[PDB]
């Protein structure tokens, strides 16, 4: 019984999506590549490289297209004529349109692809450009974080595979399942923010009992994502849960938001 | 055509000219090109990044305690290490000290990293270039189990086991969705394994791919997340409480409990399932102790790492030792100075950035980030490189330099620097090492050796694991919890103009930041990772960087399958985000 | 002394006396004596709960919401099934009816129960009567090794895992500390395998005391936590929310993930590990193919378990067949009715309560709970027992009957039901299991058949939990979501008067409660559970129960050592808390 | 180096915390048996019974007297003259002052060995009650929950072994690492009941979303116990997150507090 084709492409980016998505523990890494779906070009893991891997990657939005879904991870910057990220000795952005041409959907992992993450931030030194703002013809599922939470990465892959759709999504794209409701909203260190419970200092006495993290700069107020309930790392922690605040990683523009250690 | 003669090379850009875009199993954006004589040899090699987002531009105003957070982002391959650096930089920068507990716990995260991107590194990236996957398919399941059982006591080994992944193997390609394995270089000459061995390791790769999981749950506990864990300017944010009422709010005896379990996991992995599997490499691959020497038996460089006194980052602290050999003189293992502008010096006159003037390289206190592509004539365009002009600019990594000297750092690296400064169990363990698999010393001087340091490493690191997290325990016993100081976490209590070094030995070499501080943010950040030395392009002079230097010299059996140039790029594990940054 | 006849027995308690309490690896407090003749063999066997706490006088006015809660403590080793056994009872009493979805979950929750109890009794409480663990030390780890890869794909059978194990064996006796080991029966006679298999053995042990933890995350996932996880009246508390917002405070596909991912271990696990060395034991024991047999020839007892259509407690419904076989008529399955007043009944007349009438029985409808501890003429007095009198009370387990016929209830029962029923998949799984070890059908009614069946049931349960899985599945991709019923959740909607039946297979049997609702609260509460059953004491005719009758007629090597005693009781699984509640 | 020898004995229970503490994670129960102490008497675990246990229990506690660790689960009836639980011919009572009085000290496992749970609910037909109102002369750690959580368990245990010590413990002898906050105090789901947004019946679009169920009866405002942060069964869920409310079940007495279905 065939696998969903799938064509995983890279622009500018630090390559945690992938690591995050091989984090996952269930369904592991491993049983999606062999058993859900057929990963069929990822620089990061395939065995072809130069001209066998361009082959694959012509054959095979080819062979399937219309059929594929494309992942996407980074972004294209658009200084120096796109030659801020060169693919084949030409500009990425040539290689995600082609990619995206042929696909019938569109994941954005990261907030790279998302939004635009790192190299977006002040002074966005090369025109670092999210995948929506380029591609304007196909469904674009986003899924953002800095990465996004490996369980959160399969589950929804094994959405799509299980029930052959894509996930609804909010008002930017976002899952609705992972992405409809803040890191504040099910916090729990909530009840310690409601008693004006506070981390003051690091390691003070607060801090030794799990107190809240909003005076020490903790964008969980304004961020949505799974990671108080989810947690990360087979429900091992997440940001807060070991004492530091939530960054905002999921949101557009986190980096530019003032101090991570800045107040909501 | 050209011909210059640079560290005993002739560079001679004659012949066909072949060119591998994408390099594929590394982190990022990479192009190699090379020029092969009537025989098939590499008489030139190109070292490519090709691509940069500016971390440097975009740290220009940051408050220094978010430093961290932005250049983590540098990259998600070697996660952690730059944070690590960054807090180090900084907290140099303004006078800060650390309690022994949280330098304890940056140990932890820094030997948890090594372990993971080692053993990633070794299956993932580097495997497909010695396995031959497909091969597999034509074991004897039986004989595969015997193989691995006089390899290793690993439990994992019945003829069924076996069996049961060749069988999920062949159901995965039987309808032509080869995956990752399309197209690749299966039945080249170079892959030399016998067809159990393919299938034992390949059932090793499906193993590790399983198993790596569960090693970052240190950086979990610890940091919150893996990918990018978090840190502070300070210490580490993970409080600890062990035996007061909130220890539910902290790191308490259950967390620690679960670091326990996984620190024994992973160093059971590490030395049941890749040890073996290196050493095994080595016995079939003999002549790859051979091939891409490179800089290796040159010049080599390590800064150090894992200082073992809180703040004290001098040779009698740091466990992972630190120096530089030049000219291939190992008997004078020279001190490394990152405050020297004379030691450590960047330059761009091959690499797509302005200076002032391109003939001088820059200490990173006086370094420079402009970026400016300028290709010149490639065969092409602008927006179609067809051949790269090594004549003129053609990388966005900077060329870094020590002394004026090309170095090679990483694993091989430091191990030669530790072998050659004396230390007892790195001189005892590649004695027995090379002795076991019947190689000269010099044998570890190769893209076989790179290989085999790694997996060394991952071991050491894994054994550094159990210290670390003793001497953890040992500071809990008697009452000494604190994780951060924060005397100087106020902007108002820092000096108004400073700088610092930040340094380590992250996976792949030595890691350098620099940072400059005024007016309570950044004025100036630059960074000198470990893949921008090895995949350095040219210097004024002509010199060539390790990559390319390790690439001169090499047979392709079939020049239109760069199998030998994957291997011995892979052996350095390339990450092109770091190397640009 | 006296002597009678019954079921074909002759019980005799002339003779030597033996006295075993505590009974040990078991669940709770029981206490079991013999005599013996002079040719060491059993003429009269006594099987005693050794404790009681009320659960029954306990639930006298609660919310009848509440019930499942308190009854779930009946037991923690089955725990989970008292639960669903109550919350069926108040549906049928109030007339409730619960959605599909929380029909499959709650079957989901029974099969996870079933691999997990069966998994365990299997190594932690049988295991050692089998496997001598001392003679494990004088194995060889290559025997054993192949040995191992002989029965099993299993992937965990290398000489050198086996070495491990057995130096870590040899380590934790070398201190004199034995622990649980310590004054064994080891070395006796009747300990048959060879020092590989007791190796093998010993190494599953381990293995599954580690990997039964994570079976019953599939617990936690549905219902919070285990042990004791949490139901409700009206289908269960887990809502389910797929591809909305606030999906993160819900059973969602990466918690539907997790529960997949655990199916597929468990299943693995019990296939691969369990199933062969239950075959093992049998190949190396089969002389208790002919011990043991009780009533398991005679009487036999399923309610059936498992209902596919929602609500339908029929026959075409229940996965797991139910009937009564009596008289050894294999050939006349006979329906249950477990509202007829003339098919189940208790009996008290050896047992430590007060009835009217101790002649007759009682329904569990017009069931009475008046402890009463009186056992008269012992040797010793009332505080300090050395011998119980078996001629009159001598019990906190009351006598269940069917029809007046004593049965045998749990997996020996079950597996004879739906054999002589026609179940396709029980009559194959049977007659191989039977085939591979060349032995008649008549060899499962026996110790041994205890043990092989509960094997069986392990396999089955693990397959039905994926059948289940993917039916969840299945309505999630229709829309279907509903997991309670609430239109009857309130009081004020209930009758005024009522009573229901809530029944299924435990691991160990035949599970029922019987409540009656009154006012909005429990007028009355009865539960007739499966070690009731089995422990039972004897009746008014002298009828003794399936505990008794399989340790009539056994030879003991050595009168003072009572392994034989312990191989057949343990065969049961007993649970005397669960029998006594 | 010996390991410290611990006795452990059952009073009329269930077994569920013997069943809890072989869930272990880290360290899992296999472990702390083989190699932190040494399991000297269990009834659920040991090969030897009847005459053979009776020796086993008779030897370590005469020559381990003094030296051994006490745990505890269940507890003795004071009805019919002891004889609601029976050990060897006598009532239980018996061997547990025989066991408590060779102690170093005594571990009351879960809420039957500390307050008395389920059988001590009215109307206590057995008269069944906590150890520490029979054993008046010995430290006794409670650590309570029906059963305490797994992992819970193993670290009270890696705890005392690894630090030489007794944990400390509030005024009721509960560990103040585990005890020492209100689950409502930690709880994810506090931010839906600072809002005022609770699920009101089972399945309603509240459930669906994870909100409070204080209205459900959730006892979590007055319970002591870690469920809430460290979770249950490696971290995979709690009562709570899985959507029931809290019954109480670490606190003396809450089995007749009322409904679990009324509010607190
Ligand atoms: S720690 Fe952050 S997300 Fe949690 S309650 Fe406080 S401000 Fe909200
Ligand atoms: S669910 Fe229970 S413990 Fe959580 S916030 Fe609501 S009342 Fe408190
Ligand atoms: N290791 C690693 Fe990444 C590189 N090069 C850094 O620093
Ligand atoms: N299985 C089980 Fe427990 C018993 N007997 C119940 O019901
Ligand atoms: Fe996961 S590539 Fe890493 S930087 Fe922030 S999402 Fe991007
Ligand atoms: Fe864990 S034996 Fe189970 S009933 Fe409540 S604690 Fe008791
Ligand atoms: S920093 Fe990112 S990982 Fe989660 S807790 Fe905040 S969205
Ligand atoms: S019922 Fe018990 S298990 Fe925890 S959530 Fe409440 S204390
Ligand atoms: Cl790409
Ligand atoms: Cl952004
Ligand atoms: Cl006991
Ligand atoms: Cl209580
Ligand atoms: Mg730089
Ligand atoms: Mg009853
Ligand atoms: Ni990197
Ligand atoms: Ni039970």
């Amino acid at each position: 019984k065939p696998r969903i084709p799938v064509v995983w492409i890279h622009g500018l980016e630090c390559t945690c999506c992938t690591e995050s998505f091989i984090r996952s523990a269930h369904p592991l890494a491993k049983d999606v590549i062999l058993s859900l779906i057929s990963l069929d070009y990822d620089d990061t893991l395939m065995a072809a490289a130069g001209t066998q891997a361009e082959e694959v990657f012509e054959d095979i939005i080819t062979q399937y297209n219309g059929k594929y879904i494309l992942a996407v991870e980074g972004n294209p910057p658009l200084g120096e004529q796109g030659m801020f990220c060169i693919s084949s000795g030409r500009p990425f952005i040539e290689k995600l349109k082609r990619a995206a041409a042929g696909a019938s959907a569109i994941i954005a992992w990261g907030t790279c692809a998302s939004w635009g993450c790192v190299q977006a931030a002040r002074p966005n030194p090369t025109q670092a450009t999210p995948i929506d703002k380029v591609i304007t013809d196909k469904p674009i599922i986003k899924v953002p974080g800095c990465p996004p939470i490996p369980d959160v990465m399969s589950a929804i892959i094994t959405y799509m595979v299980t029930f052959d759709r894509l996930p609804d999504v909010d008002r930017m794209g976002r899952p609705l399942m992972f992405y409809g409701q803040r890191i504040h909203d099910k916090c729990y260190r909530r009840a310690h923010f409601d008693a004006g419970e506070f981390v003051q200092s690091w390691d003070d006495d607060a801090a030794r009992k799990g107190y809240c993290l909003y005076k020490m700069g903790c964008k969980g107020p304004t961020t949505y994502n799974a990671c108080s309930s989810t947690r990360w790392n087979d429900g091992v922690s997440f940001p807060i849960q070991s004492g530091h605040g939530c960054l905002g990683c999921a949101e557009n523009g986190f980096w530019d938001r003032g101090s991570f250690y800045s107040r909501v | 055509s050209t011909q210059y003669e640079t560290q005993g090379y002739t560079i001679n850009n004659a012949g066909r000219r072949l060119v591998v875009d994408p390099i594929t199993r590394i982190e990022g954006h990479m192009r190699c090109e090379v020029n092969i004589n009537d025989q098939n040899v590499i008489t030139n090699a190109v070292s490519c990044g090709t691509m940069f987002r500016g971390l440097e531009i975009i740290l220009q105003g940051r408050d220094p305690r978010d430093a961290w957070a932005f250049v983590e982002r540098i990259c998600g391959v070697c996660t952690g290490v730059h944070a690590l650096a960054s807090v180090y930089a900084i907290e140099d920068a303004i006078g800060i000290k650390v309690p022994d507990n949280a330098n304890i716990i940056r140990n932890i995260m820094l030997a948890t990293l090594w372990c993971h991107a080692h053993l990633v590194h070794f299956y993932q990236l580097a495997g497909m270039d010695w396995i031959d996957v497909l091969d597999a398919l034509k074991a004897d399941p039986r004989k595969t189990s015997e193989l691995a059982q006089s390899l290793s006591s690993w439990p994992k080994s019945s003829p069924g086991y076996f069996f049961d992944v060749q069988n999920r193997l062949k159901k995965f390609v039987e309808g032509g969705q080869l995956g990752i394995f399309r197209n690749g270089y299966w039945g080249h000459p170079q892959y030399k394994l016998p067809p159990e061995a393919n299938l034992m390791g390949f059932a090793h790769y499906l193993e590790a791919l399983d198993f790596q999981r569960e090693i970052v749950k240190i950086h979990a506990v610890f940091g919150g997340k893996n990918p990018h864990p978090n840190w502070i300017v300070g210490g580490m944010p993970c409080a600890i409480n062990i035996d007061e009422s909130g220890a539910v709010g902290a790191v308490n005896m259950e967390r620690l409990n679960l670091v326990q379990s996984i620190i024994t996991r992973t160093a059971d992995f590490i030395n049941n399932v890749m040890i073996p599997d290196a050493l095994a490499i080595g016995q079939f691959n003999k002549p790859w102790s051979e091939i891409g020497t490179g800089l290796s038996d040159k010049c080599v460089l390590s800064y150090g790492a894992f200082p073992d006194i809180a703040n004290d980052f001098g040779e009698k602290s740091l466990l992972m030792p630190g120096g530089a050999v030049i000219n291939g003189d190992f008997n004078n293992v020279l001190p490394v100075d990152l405050v020297d502008p004379q030691q450590v010096q960047e330059f761009v006159d091959h690499a797509w950035y302005r200076y002032p003037n391109d003939q001088v390289g820059r200490h990173p206190f006086d370094g420079i980030t402009d970026p400016w592509y300028n290709p010149g004539d490639v065969k092409g365009s602008d927006t179609n490189i067809q051949q790269l002009n090594e004549q003129e600019r053609y990388s966005w990594i900077k060329a870094p330099r020590w002394r004026g000297n090309a170095m090679e750092v990483g694993p091989l690296a430091r191990t030669l620097i530790a072998y050659h400064k004396g230390d007892a169990a790195t001189v005892e363990s590649v004695d027995r090492m090379m002795s076991a698999l019947n190689l000269p010393l010099s044998g570890i001087q190769s893209t076989l050796g790179r290989i085999l340091c790694r997996a060394h490493e991952a071991q050491w690191a894994a054994g550094k694991l159990q210290y670390f997290f003793d001497k953890l325990m040992t500071n809990l016993k008697n009452g000494n919890l604190a994780t951060a100081s924060t005397e100087k976490w106020e902007p108002a209590t820092w000096p108004t103009e400073c700088r610092g070094v930040g340094f380590t030995e992250a996976p792949r070499g030595a890691l350098g930041h620099w940072a400059a501080i005024r007016d309570g943010k950044i004025d100036l950040y630059q960074c000198v990772v470990p893949t921008t030395w090895n995949a350095s392009p040219r210097d004024p002079k002509g010199q060539i960087g390790a990559y390319e230097a390790a690439l001169m010299n090499t047979k392709m059996a079939i020049p239109e399958q760069p199998l030998e140039i994957l291997r011995t790029l892979h052996s350095f594990d390339p990450c092109l985000a770091c190397s640009t940054h």
